[PDB]
């Protein structure tokens, strides 16, 4: 797979993507 | 988390089970608190007596009624 | 013209104008300052 | 003057409750078409010596033109007017069960 | 046009997934339940 | 001639749906009693014909009328020919009036009776499972018991008021 | 000017004949809406 | 449909859960005799 | 309102300015504490492109918008009205506010295409030959994002991209 | 209803002719209501295996209205099958060439993807202008209401509504306008 | 195997058929499917899709009475949403209690 730090923005797990959407200012 | 769910008798879903509100039991609940729904047990008529064991019913409000008559309220 | 992603005026006689859905830079004094949004 | 639905097309609905409030009564009699909303049925549609005998008008039509005449008068496609083979004509149940 | 290289939902270049409105509401509904679970586990 | 909450008329000034005003509960309460007395007066005089009813039987709702049949998918423990009464009636309707339960109608207002005419098994049902490339295959046949009822009568009583 | 019967049909003559049949059923009381025959044991 | 509204009236989300519709017997003898309790 | 006129007599030209009757604001506004004509009448978030009686009070006889220092509008509402007037002209709702045609011009017959909620100028829009995939679809804009906070009476919010 | 068994069946499964006016109406909204009528989804007796569709007549398909910039942005793409036979025209180009294609293509895309669709399209009648043949005009039953409400131009308002709407600002008297 | 798995589709497609027929019968009276089903439950009327679809075909005068009831209960809900509790509940909004 891919390392935790990448030159490109790494795609999140869908559960995390939903979390970031609920926790928006 | 699968093992704790068995200890608490929560194999089948949407099946109310009653437990004691004590630290040891609560500790097991804090491990699977994202898989369950916790609600306090209410006793508007009080504890069931020996003559009411077969007349009880657990409502969705959390109340345990000891007189399940199944008839419209006259009020 | 010259296609530019960042338009910029090169003199006092350059003027911005939005035409055909994109931004342009025109200049009558120095026609080499003309730019097209890319 | 309040009415949930317009009481013009199907029936005159009048909802009601009982004194105890345990039964919903609904009086819905049918409305009749007025006489002014109708039309009269169109009933209406020489020196002859020879009785006009009935003349057959069965003109020959080829398969093609005949399917075009049938698909226009019934507003369909040409496909249903083409025949089917024996395999399918013998699979059809000629004595199907009839319900009322 | 519109090829995703390789398999869709794995690897470096994946097909993007977007959060709908009911997916947000579904998650918030779960949170409100577990937040009330913390309250009854506190007495 | 403008109040603090006055908005000049535009497309979005007021909702698109028309404003609705419900009847006065007091004046409406006595109008309901007139409709119940009218329908109740139609039952005493027998001013109705054939009746249909919606009964809840065997976890299932049946739209039934007189001299009709219904097929039940279980055994009832009743001899063929025994007459029973269907107790749960959600709806009983006529050509000109309809009665609804909340959710069930009273027993002193409608009486549906049926009769057992046949106790029989269903036709054999195939239960077979298969998974490719796993040597997984098994067959089972089941014949569920059945019971046929015939609705005998649907009669009502003037007990609305 | 009082509707007593109304019937459908493919033609205007078939519908006019079915309407008369509908009126006769109402006149004799042999409609479909008529209450079923009473088979209950005589009292 | 209606599950949340039923929960606000002290009822079950599913009308099959409890109450008169499911608990009461489904039939009885025409004479008036009661029927034996249902299995469920 | 002021008008200017030119009269030529004896090869001499005269230019004058004459005042004309001027409309007056209706009395007793609902919200006298409002800052611009919009909040004073409780019209904020309650008008659209099709409300021409409101839009006509802020444009010129030839379809042009009036300055903000004259009308007294706020920059937020002046931009909304400026965009709702653009979409009203394009929908054919202001047929008496057409541009001035110089002497000796007869507009050619052009395809009459009915349209509404037209954000962009027709001639400056190119066709979408490649729609794109479902996750990167090229949408067609409908309406204006400046009217996104308008009062919606439905459960589905204003869709601005088709 | 106390009818005979044959007439009762003929009435229930009868075909009705509907009328739609497309003037200043978006094709999709027109096609959404025309699509359910052609299948028979407005009938409680609906079943796919029952040919219970109705007839829809849409008039004034040349005066439809698109929202946004769809006349310029929207593209209809086809292929003749031959090399270099891929064509792409805008909605405006297609509308000037065929004034019934837009409404016909919108309905054809809303109908189920099956063999019955081509039969539903024979029961659809499109006319660019308000003229309709006598035969098709003698068998009409009902006119469906327009989905979109055509807004009024400023020249269509009466002097009452104009005076009813209040003036909001007081222009200066020294302004040239 | 197809016959064994088709017993799940039969039940599914039936409910899809009923809903389509209820939706059609509700639009004849200017209603939408969610407003009929949701507001009949609020009136304690527990009628399933199968029965409702049968009534729309064979008992049209009873189905209009049910749609008027749902529309009446729907309008009472809006009236209550405009008040702050002071106004009493509607006549058809009352709930029969079972102890
Ligand atoms: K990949
Ligand atoms: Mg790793
Ligand atoms: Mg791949
Ligand atoms: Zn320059």
């Amino acid at each position: 797979g891919s390392k935790a730090v990448t030159r490109h923005r790494r795609v999140m797990h869908f559960q995390r993507q939903k979390l970031m959407a609920v926790t928006e200012y | 988390e699968k093992d704790i769910i068995k200890m608490l008798g929560l194999e089948k879903a949407h099946t109310p089970q009653v437990h004691k509100n004590i630290p040891s039991v609560n500790a097991k609940l804090k491990v699977v608190k994202h898989l369950i729904r916790i609600k306090p047990l209410k006793l508007p008529q009080g504890l069931p007596a020996e003559e009411n064991m077969s007349n009880t019913c657990l409502k969705s409000t959390g109340e345990l009624v000891v007189q399940w008559h199944l008839k419209p309220v006259e009020q | 013209f010259k296609n530019k992603t960042v338009l910029k005026k090169r003199c006092k006689d350059c003027y911005l104008v939005k035409r055909r859905g994109r931004w342009y830079v025109y200049c009558k004094t120095h026609p080499r300052h003309k730019q097209r949004q890319m | 003057t309040y009415s949930p639905l317009p009481d013009d097309y199907n029936c005159n609905v009048e909802l009601a409750l009982t004194s105890d409030g345990r039964t919903i009564v609904c009086y819905h009699p049918s409305v009749d078409i007025p006489y002014e909303h109708t039309k009269p049925i169109p009933r209406p549609d020489h020196d002859q010596v020879l009785k006009t005998r009935l003349e057959e008008k069965v003109e020959h039509l080829e398969e093609g033109p005949m399917i075009e005449q049938l698909s226009k008068m019934f507003f369909t496609t040409k496909h249903r007017w083409y025949p089917h083979g024996r395999y399918h004509r013998c699979r059809k149940n000629l004595n199907p069960p009839k319900d009322r | 046009r519109g090829r995703i290289p390789g398999r869709q939902w794995i690897g470096k270049h994946r097909r993007p997934r977007f959060v709908s409105l009911r997916a947000k509401q579904n998650m918030i509904r779960r949170l409100e339940i577990e937040a009330e679970n913390h309250y009854w586990l506190s007495m | 001639s403008y109040l603090p909450g006055y908005v000049p008329k535009t497309s979005l000034s007021s909702p698109p749906w028309p404003e609705v005003v419900l009847p006065d509960p007091v004046e409406e309460t006595r109008h309901h009693a007139e409709v119940v007395k009218k329908v109740n007066e139609m039952i005493v005089t027998g001013q109705y014909g054939r009746l249909f009813a919606v009964v809840h039987f065997a976890s299932r709702q049946w739209k039934v009328t007189s001299e009709d049949l219904i097929l039940i998918g279980n055994e009832l423990d009743l001899a063929c020919g025994e007459r029973i009464r269907l107790e749960k009636v959600l709806l009983v309707g006529a050509d000109n009036f309809t009665l609804l339960g909340k959710p069930l109608l009273g027993k002193d207002l409608v009486r549906v009776e049926a009769t057992v005419i046949e106790k029989t098994e269903s036709w054999p049902r195939i239960i077979m499972r298969f998974r490719k490339r796993k040597n997984f295959k098994k067959k089972r046949i089941v014949t569920t018991p059945q019971t046929v009822l015939r609705i005998n009568s649907i009669e009502i009583a003037p007990c609305l008021l | 000017k009082k509707l007593i019967a109304e019937g459908p049909g493919e033609t205007v003559l078939v519908a006019e004949e079915e309407a008369a049949r509908v009126a006769l059923r109402k006149l004799y009381g042999f409609t479909e809406n008529r209450r079923p025959w009473n088979y209950s044991k005589p009292k | 449909a209606g599950g949340q509204w039923r929960l606000q009236q002290g009822l079950a989300a599913n009308p099959s859960g409890y109450g008169p519709l499911t608990e009461l017997p489904d039939w009885s003898y025409a004479d008036g005799r009661p029927a034996p309790p249902m299995k469920g | 309102f002021r008008e200017v006129v030119e009269t030529q007599e004896g090869k001499t030209t005269i230019i004058e300015g004459r005042i004309t009757a001027t409309p007056k604001e209706s009395p007793n506004p609902p919200n006298p504490s409002g800052q611009c004509p919009i909040c004073r009448w409780n019209l904020k978030h309650k008008y659209n492109y099709d409300d021409v009686l409101l839009l006509s009070q802020f444009i010129r006889p030839h379809g042009g918008m009036l300055p903000r220092k004259i009308t007294g509008l706020c920059q937020e509402e002046h931009r909304k009205i400026e965009e709702c007037v653009k979409m009203a002209h394009r929908a054919g709702l202001l047929p008496n506010h057409r541009p001035r045609l110089p002497e000796g011009v007869v507009p050619k017959s052009k395809p009459q295409l009915n349209r509404y909620l037209t954000r962009w100028a027709p001639g400056s829009v190119k066709p979408i030959y490649k729609k794109g995939p479902r996750w990167n679809r090229v949408r067609m804009p409908v309406g204006s994002p400046l009217l996104r906070d308008n009062v919606c009476y439905s459960r589905t919010p204003w869709k601005l991209y088709h | 209803s106390s009818f005979s068994r044959a007439p009762q069946q003929w009435a229930t499964f009868a075909r009705i002719w509907y009328l739609l006016d497309g003037k200043m109406q978006p094709p999709g909204k027109l096609a959404a209501m025309a699509s359910i009528r052609l299948q028979g989804l407005h009938k409680p007796v609906y079943h796919a295996l029952s040919d219970c569709g109705d007839h829809v007549v849409i008039m004034n398909t040349r005066h439809i209205a698109f929202s946004g910039n769809k006349w310029e942005q929207k593209v209809y793409s086809s292929h003749t099958g031959y090399p270099g036979g891929f064509r792409q025209v805008t909605a405006a180009q297609l509308h000037l060439r065929d004034p019934v294609a837009i409404v016909k293509l919108a309905i054809y895309g809303m109908l189920p993807k099956n063999l019955h669709r081509r039969t539903m399209m024979e029961r659809l009648h499109l006319f660019p202008d308000e003229y309709i043949p006598e035969d098709i005009l003698k068998n009409l039953v009902e006119e469906l209401p327009q989905p979109r409400k055509i807004p009024k131009r400023l020249d269509e308002y009466t002097q009452e509504e104009i005076d009813a709407f209040p003036r909001l600002w007081t222009p200066p008297e020294d302004y040239r306008l | 195997v197809k016959c064994t798995k088709a017993r799940y589709l039969k039940k599914k497609n039936m409910r899809t058929l009923w809903i389509n027929r209820i939706t059609a019968a509700s639009q004849e009276h200017g209603l939408k499917y969610p407003a009929l089903i949701g507001n009949l439950v609020k009136c304690q009327v527990e009628l399933n899709r199968k029965v409702l679809a049968d009534l729309a075909i064979y008992e049209p005068k009873t189905f209009k009475s049910l749609a008027a009831l749902a529309s009446r209960r729907r309008h009472e809900g809006f009236a209550a949403a405009l008040g702050d509790g002071k106004e009493p509940e509607g006549i058809f909004s009352r709930v029969v209690q079972y102890h």
